[PDB]
């Protein structure tokens, strides 16, 4: 399968799906095969690449759709991201 | 049933899926074709544990209610530099700052 | 325009709250205006009677954010075949990551405090901008 790297800007290196990567529109212009960001740590960027993979599992399916959890310490931090990522 | 991983090894961290049935060998296959290091020159552990090629996922507690895509399944992965192992090591993510006045 | 069609017809529903969420019926009646019903706490469900062309929508009682019913916006009574009711499945949609960090913000920030974070003003404006259901059904409508 196709994959990417997204860097955190603390050096993590996290390896996802190319399909579940271009759900973030600004991902995909950063693209059009790795993505640094120097604004997203790995604590936060780990939670964005988890909720690709429960955001293509859970769209278009009538099974009980759980709660995507965020903890409290993460939530700023989180929201200034995807307000970045757009997803 | 699928199961959803983070296959971990210094600051490289994979997320991908999984039947539960598969084996860890077969996983090892899926690490070969993205990090480009065969299943011999690799060594996958479920905290401090080795495990087994043959072995399905399900039997090394990787189920389909545990490994979740919200809250994967943590899977640490060793490579082995010519003649022996490295040692497990997983760097771990950041740490948040404290709570801001405003959210307590 | 969004009203509840005054048909007379009976319709029996099962509202079935799939959601972690306390779920605020709101049924739009003949003039267009929302009206509140008893709350369904999560994993819960009530028999409830309605008639069919009547139109009612899902929110969460403490914050307002939307659900689905159906996989959908709005649900409608439609024909009881069999004697048997029609089933209406309050479930929480996949919400976009962005939308999930304003509810979380919101729910451990007061609105007093919105505009001390350390955000950009376009997030001050997200995050005052709460759900609300008279701004949805302009946008419906
Ligand atoms: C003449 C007419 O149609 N009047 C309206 C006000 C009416 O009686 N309605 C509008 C809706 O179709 C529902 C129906 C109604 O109010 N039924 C009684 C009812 C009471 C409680 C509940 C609910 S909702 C969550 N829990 C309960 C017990 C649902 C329906």
């Amino acid at each position: 399968m196709m994959y990417v790297k997204l860097i955190s800007s603390d050096g993590h290196e996290f390896i996802v799906k190319r399909e579940h990567a271009l759900t973030s529109g600004t991902i995909k212009a950063m693209l059009s095969n790795e993505v640094n960001f120097r604004e997203i740590p790995s604590h936060v960027l780990s939670k964005v690449c988890m909720y690709f993979t429960y955001k293509v599992r859970y769209t278009n399916s009538s099974t009980e759709i759980p709660e995507f959890p965020i903890a409290p310490e993460i939530a700023l931090e989180l929201l200034m991201a995807a307000n970045f990522l757009d997803c | 049933m699928d199961v959803f991983l983070m296959i971990r090894r210094h600051k490289t961290t994979i997320f991908t899926d999984a039947k539960e049935s598969s084996t860890v060998f077969e996983l090892k296959r899926i690490v070969e074709g993205i990090l480009k290091r065969p299943p011999d020159e690799q060594r996958l552990y479920k905290d401090d544990q080795l495990l087994d090629d043959g072995k399905t996922l399900g039997e090394c507690g990787f189920t389909s209610q545990t490994a979740r895509p919200q809250a994967p399944a943590t899977v640490g992965l060793a490579f082995r530099a010519d003649d022996t192992f490295e040692a497990l090591c997983i760097e771990p993510f950041s740490s948040p700052p404290e709570l801001p006045d405003v959210m307590k | 325009v969004l009203r509840s069609v005054n048909s007379r017809e009976p319709s029996q529903v099962i509202f079935c709250n799939r959601s972690p969420r306390v779920v605020l019926p709101v049924w739009l009646n003949f003039d267009g205006e929302p009206q509140p019903y008893p709350t369904l706490p999560p994993g819960t469900g009530r028999r409830i009677h309605s008639y069919r062309g009547h139109l009612w929508l899902f929110r969460d009682a403490g914050t307002h954010d939307g659900l689905l019913v159906n996989q959908t916006e709005l649900f409608v009574p439609s024909l009881n075949v069999d004697g048997q009711p029609i089933f209406a499945n309050i479930t929480l949609p996949v919400y976009t990551l962005k939308e999930r960090c304003l509810q979380v913000v919101r729910s451990l920030v007061k609105p007093e405090n919105y505009r001390r974070l350390d955000i950009v003003r376009s997030l001050y404006e997200d995050l005052e901008d709460h759900p609300n259901v008279q701004k949805d059904l302009e946008r419906l409508t």
